[PDB]
């Protein structure tokens, strides 16, 4: 009883975009689901309904340059839009509403960036954040800088701590690259923090010394 | 616009009662498909309500959903940190033959505690300058309600360069916590000495400042 | 019906 989304995150002005929800622990037959997204600081906005007996329903403003299909053999439904904009940015979910029945399944979501003026997919730079040299508990993080498309993922010691761990939302900078930023409060352990952009299967891990000293 | 939620913003202290109402230009599936979602920044949607008043599993008691028609009410008594959110009614539409789903523009809901902040620096990692651009991240740590920042450079106001960016409201303490990045050519960071930032919360301000010299 | 579009 989930599903998760997958497909290109990174797509161009005049391209398309196809993503696919794959449903675990049951058939995606059983019943019907809604591609819905999510523009940056929006509203959720319903795409269409694929009924459980197999009828693809479409909003009016989706309904030329969308179409959402069903393959039962792979327990898959898709959604496919053209003509893209960069006003279809977004983030993406496949979901079972249940407006009004007990079963409501929503998968993570991903998140489609609509760019040709931003380059080409990028790993991010990552770069340890530590109070200056100038001086036990102290406040370290690490800054994700220049990637492309979302997301990234965080974690410090492979998310075994958990204190005052805050990671912020990414920025779409004037660049069209991403960045954001991630800080934790520690008190004697070599704090590191992992970060991953599965976009380019890149997967980076720095130590983060308690000053910006040389000396570490 | 079928369905019509109001009010857009609302807000109440810890305790407090919250209602947030949903107008929809026609009956819904069966008089009954109308479910209620809360959302908190960069998480899925969670569903609070199905069928008008059904509560769904892991949704406080403090939530209620009522109403049939056109007029749909969601309350939320004893109003806690944790249902700080961004919360959107959703109405099931159709026919025999055409079927097709609304959402409510949605309703943010601010919980109010006060706290000031407290703020932190960071000087750019040694191997920043090298890439040609450096960026100098500031972090305001728990407070509410909003602040703002401004960035010195030398005494100078700094008037672009700037990325911020909040965390939502903690669902523990309401709190927030901001982001606050200043992005510079690594001449001109070499070029400057103090670097300031200041988060000012009403009429307080406070500040935290390094110099490139020192880190 | 538990939603439209049944047919």
């Amino acid at each position: 009883q989930s599903v998760k989304e997958s497909g290109r995150g990174l797509v161009q002005p005049g391209g398309s975009l196809t993503l696919t929800c794959t449903a675990s622990g049951f058939s995606i037959d059983s019943y019907g689901f809604s591609w819905v997204r999510q523009a940056p600081g929006k509203g959720l906005e319903h795409i269409g309904y694929l009924t459980a007996g197999g009828r693809a329903f479409y909003a009016s403003w989706a309904k030329s340059r969308s179409t959402i299909t069903r393959n039962t053999n792979e327990n898959t439904v898709t959604l496919k839009m053209t003509s893209l904009t960069a006003a279809d940015t977004a983030t993406y979910f496949c979901a079972k509403l249940g407006s009004g029945n007990p079963v409501a399944i929503w998968g993570p979501g991903t998140l489609v960036t609509v760019s040709s003026s931003s380059g080409q997919p990028k790993a991010p730079s990552v770069f340890p954040l530590a109070p200056c040299c100038g001086d036990s508990t102290v406040t370290l993080g690490c800054l994700v800088k220049g990637y492309l498309p979302e997301p990234v993922t965080v974690t410090w010691n492979s998310g075994t701590l958990t204190n005052g761990v805050r990671t912020f939302p990414s920025v779409r900078q004037s660049s069209g690259l991403y960045s954001l930023s991630s800080v934790v409060s520690v008190t004697s352990q070599p704090v590191t923090c992992n970060v991953a952009h599965p976009a380019t299967n890149t997967k980076v891990d720095k130590t983060v010394a308690p000053s910006t000293c040389s000396h570490h | 616009q079928v369905l019509t939620q109001t009010p857009s913003f609302t807000s109440a202290a810890v305790g407090g009662t919250v209602t947030i109402n949903c107008q929809s230009s026609q009956s819904v599936w069966r008089n009954k498909n109308l479910a209620w979602y809360q959302q908190k920044p960069g998480q899925p949607p969670k569903r609070l309500i199905y069928a008008i008043a059904t509560l769904d599993s892991g949704v406080p008691s403090r939530f209620s959903g009522s109403g049939s028609g056109t007029q749909f009410t969601l309350t939320i008594s004893d109003v806690q940190c944790d249902d700080a959110a961004t919360y959107y009614c959703v109405g099931h539409y159709g026919s025999e033959n055409d079927a097709y789903y609304a959402f409510g523009g949605g309703t943010e809901v601010v919980v109010k505690d006060p706290v000031a902040p407290t703020v932190l620096i960071f000087p750019p990692a040694a191997d920043q300058v090298a890439t040609g651009t450096v960026t100098i991240v500031c972090v305001a740590n728990k407070y509410f309600p909003d602040v703002t920042v401004t960035w010195e450079v030398d005494g100078t106001t700094q008037t672009t360069g700037i990325e911020n960016s909040k965390t939502p409201q903690n669902s523990a303490d309401c709190t927030y916590n901001l982001s606050s990045t200043l992005t510079l050519t690594s001449t001109q960071y070499n070029s400057h000495k103090e670097y300031t930032c200041k988060v000012t919360q009403g009429t307080t301000s406070v500040v935290q400042s390094f110099n490139r010299g020192d880190c | 019906a538990g939603x439209a579009g049944a047919g």
